[PDB]
């Protein structure tokens, strides 16, 4: 082709003119007109020539440039890296790339269980007797089973299988109407010396090339036979004797008279069961390793030769759950991304609001012998229909549902232990929340039949906690299924003043403590303390990684030059301007009497509610805070808000002469209603308990819509931690509990709904004697008893607000009613109360006062970092 | 099945006005009847 | 699978002077050939 190609190229519109302009100009106006029909626009090419000069260098800049620490400590607390960024010369940085590198071990604890549910020996009954051998009297030994046929015994090698051909000694285990075992049989015994174990959970390792189990330092070979003709060799066992143990395995009715002893008639039967399931992985986008917001243990990245400092921490915002937020404010938090362990929290809506709506059986599910039919006669062959046997299949399946996702994710209250196994007391270890059984007639099928209900006892458990925490999962799958793993982090930077900071040119330092305090850097699906239990998380390795824009040198030097000058500086702003506070609301109290003196509120743009529990919503930041023994979601720091739905009253009110409500518009006179539990005379709105006061409040502030009907706000104002996706509102009916004349009532024991069939108090067997039930009340059919029906206010996940607006809706930013001189010129002091329902333990609310944050970095020379860090309405400074 | 009496060359009587034998062709039908409707006390083998 | 995972009959000793003696030791149980089975299509 040509030397320049440029002619060459205008001729196909491949770099060159744009279709609105080769187009004669009478063709463009007709193109332009009919586009609604007929559209010429997909047929005639336009270019899209990229820029040539002055984008990119040619002389240096390795992409993602590689800092390693000039620094490093072990405190078991922390891991204090101090690296040396080196931004260099028409050469800028946008510290968003940024990431760290941790890389070293971590040992998760005797805790750690993926395969939710058993993964040893699992198609069995968790019922069977191990073949064992039952030691006794000095009366020596006896039963257990067998099958490999053979036809010779000789004495010292057993199965007959030229030649004999004689087995081998370590190899034997392993019809459709046949067998019928006659000419010898054999197989393998576990002798008395054994732990007899069920067969759901046991397993010896292989210390046999040729599988079998055995000691190694091995076993008895030993005869039996029928008493039939007792002196001619009948099967022949190779016992053993196994390291059998299970460990998946939480035994509900070892046989308890066995002190001492551990084989022994009275014990074949202990129906296994595999223990609750642990997932175990780091937190959504690493809320935790990176101690944030400790103003004793907080980075740096102030300029080398100041080495002052470029990020002032202070111990009210809370940038882990304002980076949380800004994820869900900027894409969709519901697609997980792996470098940043981006998993969204989550809880399988149906297990949290359970809907029993209904098994589907309706014919028996039925059994069939293996081949064909079952015994029979012989005549001139079986006589009417096969042996049959019945399970109904859509049932079981259900129940295991139930009692395996809520039925035993219960509060410890309603959880009898094991029948007399020993458990230990501290109960917060993966020691007593597996050995914690769940009666089955708390929860099961029978429960609130037909109407959807969160059961009321775990109302106030938390949902993140679970077998389905999808991102519980997605990060305790990632990771490894192991007890020991390695692990290569890409720790993200949050902090909102240094999380875009574009660094023009310089010799910044870089500091940030780490955090290694496993069960705080380290989640759960039951809650643990695994740091007691066993868990540690070794660092080795920590690294800084900046990705360069190759800019060309001489346009990186105007963007340079021209981001120095003082107008033309960054600013800004953590996603959750707010100013948090944490309450102490004591165990079973109806009450959070706050308080605050003398304040000169000036941007304040609106309250914002919540609830957190104590053990669980961490230390604030001390450091190792020991009173923290909790693995699950941390609400403080972790977005999931599941003690929300238990708000009754809020009663603003300003100098002590007021009602922020303001003049009359709250619809019962400003004093905020959130719930009118059994006063509804009008008031309550869905038919939840809300108020229709307190719904108005929120689809107003939240989505924007209140004052011209509410219509299902916009899929796109509602992303995931917002008021409409939480709004789940449900309701039941109760026996009248003094109108049935009869209802006397059925407690949890005493009750009986499957009667034989199913368990007796546990997760036990079969054993009863079905007669008819009595403890579901009909509450749908035409023996009805009378109902009082109950109402619900499920919504979790999100943040009550109450924004200080006089319309109360979101006109902007700084809210109407934070510029009036009333409340912008002179000060005052709020003195709120909310009347919260009596939750049972420690509960600490968690007003989330809300300002103005705002950072003004900037860098005038090369190398100075210097920024300003106020925030309003409640800001730092005398 | 389970039906009354069986005739010599007859089949068995599965039964009406006097006599009912069935069309080997098909009638003893196996597939389908058989009892149940008498499950758990079914039985068969009476005389 | 039956819950026990058996239905078996008995089974002595034998130490065997050349004659399968017996065995003071064990004292009258052995399930000959595979366990007694009920079969489910779970799927259809």
């Amino acid at each position: 082709a040509t030397p320049s190609m440029m002619p060459q190229w205008s001729y196909m519109h491949i770099a060159g003119q744009d279709a609105s302009e080769y187009l004669s100009p009478g063709l463009v106006q007709f193109a332009r007109a009919t586009d609604t029909y007929f559209s010429l626009g997909n047929k005639f090419r336009n270019p899209t020539v990229a820029p040539t000069h002055d984008v990119t260098t040619d002389r240096s800049q390795r992409l993602t440039l590689r800092f390693v620490p000039v620094d490093r400590e072990d405190t078991a607390y922390s891991y204090k890296v101090r690296f040396t960024l080196a931004v260099g010369d028409n050469r800028v940085l946008d510290m968003a790339s940024t990431y760290f590198d941790i890389r070293g071990v971590l040992d998760r604890g005797p805790s750690f269980k993926p395969y939710s549910g058993t993964a040893y020996n699992s198609l069995a009954p968790k019922t069977a007797p191990n073949p064992c051998e039952w030691k006794d009297n000095n009366k020596i030994k006896v039963r257990g089973q067998a099958p490999f046929i053979g036809t010779n015994i000789n004495k010292d090698n057993g199965i007959q299988i030229d030649t004999t051909n004689q087995p081998i000694y370590a190899d034997k285990t392993y019809w459709n109407s046949e067998v019928g075992a006659a000419q010898k049989v054999a197989g393998r015994v576990l002798k008395d010396t054994t732990p007899m174990l069920p067969c759901y959970g046991s397993y010896a390792k292989p210390t046999n090339e040729k599988g079998g189990q055995a000691s190694l330092i091995d076993v008895n070979l030993q005869f039996f036979a029928l008493p039939s003709t007792p002196n001619e060799p009948k099967a022949v066992l190779y016992a053993e004797n196994v390291s059998i143990e299970a460990p998946d395995t939480h035994l509900v009715y070892k046989p308890d008279v066995a002190q001492g002893t551990i084989s022994s008639a009275d014990l074949l039967t202990q129906q296994a069961a595999p223990n609750r399931p642990n997932y175990i992985g780091f937190r959504d986008n690493f809320i935790g390793l990176m101690y944030y917001n400790s103003t004793g243990n907080m980075g740096v990245l102030a300029g080398q030769a100041s080495q002052l400092n470029a990020v002032v921490d202070l111990q009210d915002r809370n940038t882990e759950l304002s980076y949380q937020l800004m994820l869900d404010a900027l894409g969709d938090r519901s697609r997980y991304f792996s470098m940043w362990n981006q998993a969204v929290d989550s809880y399988d809506p149906d297990v949290r609001i359970i809907e029993n709506h209904g098994v589907e059986d309706e014919l028996p599910n039925y059994c069939f012998p293996l081949g064909g039919s079952a015994a029979t006669d012989t005549y001139s062959i079986e006589s009417g229909n096969i042996f049959a046997m019945e399970i109904n299949l859509a049932a079981n399946l259900w129940r295991s549902f139930l009692y395996s996702n809520v039925a035993l994710y219960l509060p410890d209250s309603y959880k009898i232990t094991p029948d007399n196994i020993t458990l230990p007391e501290n109960k917060n270890t993966y020691a007593y929340m597996n050995g914690r059984v769940a009666v089955p007639s708390a929860l099961d099928t029978y429960v609130n039949i037909g109407a959807r209900w969160s059961p009321d006892p775990m109302d106030n458990v938390n949902p993140f906690n679970h077998h389905r925490n999808a991102g519980l999962r997605y990060r305790s799958m990632l990771l490894g299924n192991g007890r020991y793993v390695p692990f290569h982090i890409q720790v993200p930077q949050k902090f909102f003043a240094i999380k875009n900071l574009l660094l023009l040119p310089g010799s910044y330092t870089y500091e940030w403590n780490f955090r290694k305090d496993v069960n705080m850097i380290l989640q759960s699906s039951l809650g643990n303390d695994l740091r007691v239990d066993g868990a540690s998380v070794r660092f080795d390795s920590i690294n800084l990684y900046a990705n360069f824009f190759p800019m060309a040198h001489n346009t990186a030097s105007t963007l340079e030059a021209m981001l120095r000058n003082d107008t033309n500086d960054q600013s800004f702003n953590d996603y959750l301007c707010a100013a948090n506070m944490l309450y102490p609301i004591p165990s079973n109290a109806t009450s959070v009497p706050i308080s605050i003196p003398s304040r000169n509120w000036a941007a304040f743009r609106g309250w914002s509610f919540t609830r957190l529990k104590t053990k669980e919503t961490p230390s604030l930041g001390s450091g190792f805070d020991p009173y923290f023994t909790y693995s699950g979601s941390v609400p403080y720091l972790d977005g999931t808000f599941y003690l929300n739905h238990t708000f009754k009253k809020v009663s603003i009110m300003f100098d002590s002469s007021v009602s922020w409500p303001g003049n009359d518009r709250l619809l019962t006179p400003n004093e905020f209603e959130i719930k009118r539990t059994v006063d509804g005379e009008g008031y309550n709105v869905a038919q939840c308990n809300m108020t229709k006061d307190w719904f108005l409040i929120q689809m107003l502030s939240h989505y924007n819509i209140g004052y011209q009907g509410f219509y299902v706000p916009e899929s796109y104002k509602d992303r995931m931690y917002s008021f409409f996706r939480n709004f789940q509102p449900m309701s039941r009916q109760v026996v009248n509990t003094t109108t049935y004349k009869e209802y006397q009532n059925v407690t949890l024991p005493f009750q009986h709904n499957n009667s034989g069939f199913v368990g007796y108090m546990g997760p036990t067997m079969r054993e009863g004697q079905a007669y008819p039930a009595n403890y579901p009340y009909p509450l749908i059919g035409q023996t009805a008893v009378p109902s009082l029906t109950q109402k619900k206010f499920l919504c979790d996940r999100t943040m009550w607000r109450i924004p200080f607006s006089s319309n109360f809706m979101s006109m902007g930013a700084l809210t109407d009613l934070g510029q009036n001189m009333l409340y912008a010129n002179s000060a005052h002091a709020l003195d709120m109360t909310f009347e919260v329902d009596p939750m049972d333990e420690p509960t600490l609310l968690y007003v989330l006062f809300e300002v103005f944050d705002v950072v003004r970095i900037h860098q005038p020379h090369r190398g100075v970092i210097e920024a300003v860090y106020l925030r309003t309405p409640f800001s730092a400074g005398n | 099945f389970i039906g009354t009496n069986i005739n010599k060359d007859n089949g068995i009587q599965i039964g009406t006005d006097t006599t009912n034998q069935p069309i080997y062709a098909d009638k003893t039908y196996q597939p389908e009847p058989q009892v149940g409707q008498t499950q758990w006390n079914s039985e068969v083998g009476a005389a | 699978f039956p819950l026990g995972g058996s239905a078996a009959t008995d089974t002595y000793s034998g130490i065997k002077a050349n004659g399968q003696t017996w065995t003071a030791d064990d004292n009258y149980e052995i399930e000959s050939g595979n366990i007694f089975a009920m079969e489910i299509n779970l799927a259809a």
